[PDB]
């Protein structure tokens, strides 16, 4: 019983797995933000250029 | 522009304490000695620079092309105002205010843009 | 099944394909062990 | 005077549409907490005088009964030069780019003696309880406005709140702006001066702003 409190009171507990989801999210955020980087073109986008 | 007895209404300024920025615009005149006999390098050359700024405004000038029935539910090739991609058209409810005209996603690609023959918001994916 | 920042991921061709054993048979094999266990 | 601006002086940087979304933009913005510059009407108190231009300036009004009618843009203010005037007199909205010749104390009455000739005229166009948010900026020829109205009911003070500011018009004048000064007619004008800055805004599902955070107030 004191753990099924526990898991309803704290969130913390599970850092080891959020932890983990939250860069599998993370790179994939950068990931998509180096599209906006120009790079040292003229334009970032490819149908611009 | 080169009347024999030597076009000196053109004239250029020599003497100025700093470079001037970009795009601006002010004895420190000095004619120019444009005279017939003057060879080249030296004779008057007309100068117009084309300054067109481009960053995603409402457009107004740009060359003949003519624009078609616009589709939608079926993905396409589009160009609009010159920024070209292709992706399905479909009904959007995101209300640009009055201003905008295009929408980026995170990506800084485009995925909502405004017609400009008829005012409607339209998303692509 | 996609028909946000996970559409926006998904757009540039980042795709992301489901783990073969879902969360049911993880639960059950987790139920097998327990009333092994006990 | 001078008065601490809370939370003003934002608007959307940008003609792109987005919605729950945190975007960082770097642009000439109001820094928050500022030492804004207060003018007053009065009975007494005309205050109207010249204040400097540069990098774009944010104005905010106090107004019950339409006592600020324009402003006006300059670089000499003498008809050396070419100037930008604003007004909202009482039968439309007239701007006019001109080489006017303008009086000490230019100012409307409920009397139009703002200037006093017009040389060469390139660029026209004809057309407390409340409180008028302006942006005023002039970027490689181009000078953009950000208007925004909103009811109050305060006595003495710019309100503590948060509004975004809207586009309105830009004009391409290309001229050379230095001071400017606000028309009056025969309330209370804050002036604050713009630098450029890193925001946050935080867009909400509606698509408008409600949030603003300083990458560099502290
Ligand atoms: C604009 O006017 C100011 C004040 O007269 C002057 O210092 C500045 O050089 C001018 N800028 C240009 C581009 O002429
Ligand atoms: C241009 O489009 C607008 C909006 O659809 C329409 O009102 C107008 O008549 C059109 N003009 C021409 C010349 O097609
Ligand atoms: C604002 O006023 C305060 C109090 O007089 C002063 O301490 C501070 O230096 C001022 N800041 C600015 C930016 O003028
Ligand atoms: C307001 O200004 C316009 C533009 O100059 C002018 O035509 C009109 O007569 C003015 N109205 C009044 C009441 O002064
Ligand atoms: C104003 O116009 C007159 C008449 O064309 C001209 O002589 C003068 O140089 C102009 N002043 C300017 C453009 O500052
Ligand atoms: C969006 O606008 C609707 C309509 O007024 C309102 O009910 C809703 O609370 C608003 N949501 C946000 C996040 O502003």
């Amino acid at each position: 019983g004191k753990i099924q409190d526990s898991l309803s009171s704290t969130a913390s507990a599970l850092g080891k797995l959020q932890n983990v989801v939250n860069q599998n999210a993370q790179a994939l955020n950068t990931l998509v933000k180096q599209l906006s980087s120009n790079f040292g073109a003229i334009s970032s986008v490819l149908n611009d250029i | 522009d080169s009347k024999v007895g030597g076009n000196y209404n053109y004239r250029y300024r020599l003497f100025r304490k700093s470079n001037l920025k970009p795009f601006e615009r002010d004895f420190p005149l000095q004619s120019y000695g444009f005279q017939p006999t003057n060879g080249v390098g030296y004779q008057p050359y007309r100068v117009v620079v084309l300054s067109f700024e481009l960053l995603h405004a409402p457009a107004t000038v740009c060359g003949p092309k003519k624009s078609t029935n616009l589709v939608k539910n079926k993905c396409v090739n589009f160009n609009f105002n010159g920024l070209t991609g292709t992706g399905v058209l479909t009904e959007s409810n995101k209300k640009f205010l009055p201003f905008q005209q295009f929408g980026r996603d995170i990506a800084d690609t485009t995925d909502a843009v405004r017609d400009p023959q008829t005012l409607e918001i339209l998303d692509i994916t | 099944i996609k028909q946000d920042l996970i559409c926006a991921q998904k757009f540039n061709g980042l795709t992301v394909l489901p783990p073969l054993l879902t969360d049911e048979m993880i639960a059950q094999y987790t139920s097998a062990l327990l009333a092994g266990t006990i | 005077a001078y008065t601490n601006s809370f939370t003003r002086g934002v608007y959307y940087p940008d003609k792109v549409f987005r919605s729950s979304v945190l975007h960082s933009t770097q642009d000439l913005f109001l820094p928050f907490f500022s030492n804004v510059t207060w003018f007053h009407a009065i009975h007494k108190r005309f205050d109207n005088p010249v204040l400097p231009f540069n990098d774009g300036v944010y104005f905010a009004s106090t107004e019950k009964s339409n006592i600020i009618r324009g402003w006006i843009f300059g670089t000499t203010l003498d008809s050396k030069t070419q100037s930008l005037l604003i007004v909202n007199n009482a039968t439309n909205v007239v701007i006019k780019v001109c080489e006017f010749q303008f009086c000490n104390d230019p100012f409307l009455d409920v009397e139009f003696r703002v200037y006093s000739s017009a040389n060469n005229c390139t660029f026209e166009y004809v057309s407390f309880k409340n409180l008028r948010e302006f942006v005023f900026k002039n970027i490689d020829g181009y000078f953009k406005i950000y208007s925004k109205h909103t009811p109050i009911n305060l006595v003495r003070d710019l309100p503590q709140g948060f509004s975004a500011l809207e586009p309105l018009v830009d004009l391409p004048i290309g001229i050379n702006i230095t001071r400017f000064q606000t028309l009056l007619a025969l309330a209370a004008y804050y002036v604050g001066y713009l630098q450029p800055r890193t925001f946050l805004l935080k867009y909400n599902e509606n698509g408008t702003i409600t949030d603003a955070v300083d990458c560099a107030l502290d």
